[PDB]
């Protein structure tokens, strides 16, 4: 999915009328300085921009402790930024050596007098966008749902008519905003809904959605999940996608358009079909093994996708065997068997392959696999394939 | 008037006449050819701006309305690229084509929420998909992308959120000689035109469908709704054997597992809950996807239905 830095999703919100803390992003200690000055704020928050959590109590390789600092003095922002940029920030949530910090956000520090939870999401169950909110802010909405379902409020929004003033006001009132603040929040809700539609979000979650003592309604923090299918019309947003904190193979697979998800097993597997891939991961587990990954080559099953898949699984050093299960797709099996033995020879894979091919030209397919001289076992069906792959690893 | 009223259009057969939207494109072209080879009554297709041409020896039209009037098609299959697919479906709905099968994968969710909004407020058009393999009545009518040769006309009705997993179930029920009455792939997207209960209703009322295989996976609550429908309609006095397999037991939460709708989000949409819900509705859940055929076979044996 698309991953935005805090500064990026806040920019997205502010460029769209949503109220967020004023802020600038800096590349250099010096820019951090000038930015702290431009803010004209009583108090400033300096935050390292990395995607991982635990920044607050993380540690830089410069020795500086804390990825989030508060100060009233611009020059301290500059000095601290100098001890952040270019260094690695490690938190209880990044690899051991931390993540290089290339940018810092310098923002006005606002006090939060009240915290509520506000979310807008495409809900399958309601056939459309739902406004979900709770007076119980700053906490995971799931916990609140377990402990106090009575405090979770939902408004199903009609996609054709849009959000109604009535709906926004009622939600604001339900989140406990009062007097002028209720109209301000109701208004921020409408802007969030528009934002949600404009960027093809499947979910915009503001937590906390709250107010400052000076009576301001502010989206202090937000997480946005985007609809991958909308990429063709959200090019600028997807371009901002930060892949600097993703598992390399995950990234590589994406270059070649493959749905790759790493797991901690040693039996690699590739399948054409999301369902079949999930089922394969499942049946490997049912049979006592640990899948190394989920990989969907899709139903358009091309020889080059098979080859790229093998190239990808070459990067994982944990792989001890590969279960190939292909059934479906417009390409006959003999062409798939070909790309397999070619991949094997050329990428010089030495691990056993358990292959299950079903479809057109299976006979010839079985022949190509048998005469390859490669350590290839041809499975009867899926269960047989799982049992044989499991029998092939430690 | 009511959308549930169009449920019956799901049952394609030898008399179903089909047009292809996105007919001149590479995918529309390829499956149209396979459809003709299978014996499906493909009677033409549309591609805006290419009307007045023939393609694959059939007429091409600029609009679904012209195609429908000139051929009497009662079904449309859509292979249009995602940016135009919602317009393609809306056009078919406006033309009141009884059955629309949208194969297209990749349509924006927001686009489908809009389509579904119109869809639910009319009852002439039944939509299956998007992101689905289609529907097939073995030996009579194939609309979509499934391999035709593994199918065998018979007694088991199959409904599934997954294409490839359906091929498993068909291959297995064909091997044990049961065969299939009708196979419907409702697709992998979160917002779509036909759910499991829509198909179950058709299956429960169909004399030719003596048993049912339901294939689901993580995400949403379509399976749980199907278990409710069955508790009400298939728990006596009427009762057809229903077997199921639910993919995703071991899926990691929070990741879209290939299918845009295959995701455990907010701790909701997990596999175990779907299995439990089905079992309590009388469904026999096969834990293994390799055992669907044999599981439903034993159910038939137990009931002395062989
Ligand atoms: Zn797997």
């Amino acid at each position: 999915m698309v991953n935005l830095q805090e500064y990026q999703s806040k920019k997205l919100m502010s460029d769209n009328g949503v109220k967020v803390q004023r802020f600038f992003v800096a590349d250099t200690a010096n820019e951090a300085l000038e930015a702290a000055k431009r803010l004209n704020a009583k108090e400033i928050v300096l935050k390292a921009q990395i995607l991982a959590g635990g920044r607050g109590k993380g540690v830089f390789s410069s020795g500086l402790k804390g990825g989030v600092h508060l100060t009233k003095d611009p020059e301290v922002v500059g000095q601290l930024a100098k001890q952040m940029i270019g260094y690695n920030l490690a938190t209880k949530q990044t690899p051991k050596e931390g993540v290089k910090v290339n940018k810092v956000m310098v923002a006005e520090a606002l006090d939060i007098s009240r915290e509520t939870y506000l979310a807008i999401l495409m809900d399958r169950s309601c056939n459309g966008p739902v406004l979900v909110g709770s007076p119980q802010g700053g906490v995971d909405i799931e916990e609140v749902a377990a402990s106090n379902p009575e405090l979770i409020f939902k408004e199903q929004i009609d996609i054709i008519e849009g959000i109604k003033d009535s709906q926004a006001q009622r939600m604001a009132e339900n989140l406990g905003f009062l007097g002028p603040l209720q109209n301000q929040a109701a208004d921020q809700i409408k802007k969030l809904y528009n934002l949600f539609l404009k960027i093809d979000a499947t979910q915009v979650e503001v937590n906390p959605f709250g107010e400052t003592p000076e009576g301001q309604v502010v989206c202090f923090d937000a997480k946005i999940n985007f609809d991958d299918n909308a990429e063709f019309r959200q090019k600028d947003i997807f371009a901002m996608d930060d892949k600097s904190e993703n598992e390399p193979i995950e990234n590589e697979a994406a270059k070649y358009d493959l749905k790759y998800i790493g797991l901690d097993g040693n039996i690699a597997c590739f399948v054409n079909g999301a369902g079949l891939a999930m089922a394969t991961c499942d049946i490997i587990f049912l049979n006592g093994g640990k899948p190394a990954n989920f990989l969907d080559l899709g139903g358009g099953v091309k020889e080059s996708q098979v080859y790229q898949a093998f190239k990808l699984l070459t990067a994982d050093p944990k792989v001890e065997a590969i279960l190939v299960n292909i059934f479906g797709g417009i390409v006959n099996c003999a062409i798939i068997a070909n790309g397999i033995t070619k991949a094997c020879r050329e990428l010089e894979l030495k691990v056993p392959l358990v292959v299950r091919l079903e479809g057109t030209n299976v006979h010839e397919a079985q022949n190509i696999l048998t005469n390859s001289g490669l350590p290839i076992t041809s499975a009867v069906d899926l269960e047989d394939a799982a049992k044989k792959a499991v029998a092939s690893v430690t | 008037c009511s959308y549930t009223a169009s449920r019956k259009h799901l049952y394609v057969d030898k008399n179903t006449k089909v047009i292809c939207q996105g007919f001149t494109g590479k995918q529309g072209t390829f499956h149209s050819q396979q459809a003709l080879e299978y014996g499906t009554n493909l009677v033409g297709g549309t591609t805006p701006g290419k009307g007045g041409k023939t393609h694959l020896g059939l007429p091409v039209f600029n609009t679904v309305k012209e195609a429908k009037e000139q051929t009497g098609a009662t079904a449309s299959v859509i292979y249009v690229p995602p940016p135009f697919a919602a317009a393609a479906i809306n056009e078919a709905i406006d033309a009141e084509v009884p059955l629309v099968v949208c194969i297209t994968e990749g349509i924006p969710q927001q686009d489908m929420v809009r389509v579904k909004h119109r869809l639910l407020r009319q009852g002439k058009t039944r939509l299956i998909g998007p992101n689905c393999p289609g529907v097939i009545n073995p030996g009579e009518c194939k609309i979509g992308i499934m391999p035709g040769h593994i199918h065998k006309k018979g007694r088991i009705g199959i409904v599934s959120r997954s294409g490839t997993l359906t091929y498993e179930a068909v291959h297995q029920t064909t091997q044990v000689g049961l065969g299939q009455s009708l196979c419907v792939g409702i697709g992998g997207d979160p917002f779509n035109g036909t759910d499991f209960t829509d198909c179950l209703e058709i299956f429960l009322n169909d004399p030719a469908t003596e048993g049912i295989i339901l294939i689901g996976e993580i995400g949403g609550n379509a399976e749980e709704n199907a278990a409710e429908f069955l508790k009400q309609h298939n728990s006596g006095p009427k009762s057809k054997p229903v077997v199921s397999f639910i993919a995703g037991l071991t899926a990691p939460p929070g990741r879209r597992m290939g299918h845009a709708g295959a995701i455990i989000a907010g701790g909701k949409g997990g596999a175990k809950e779907k299995i439990t819900a089905l079992q309590s509705a009388g469904v026999v859940v096969s834990m293994s996807p390799a055992q669907l055929g044999t599981t439903i076979y034993k159910e038939f044996e137990k009931r002395k239905m062989l």
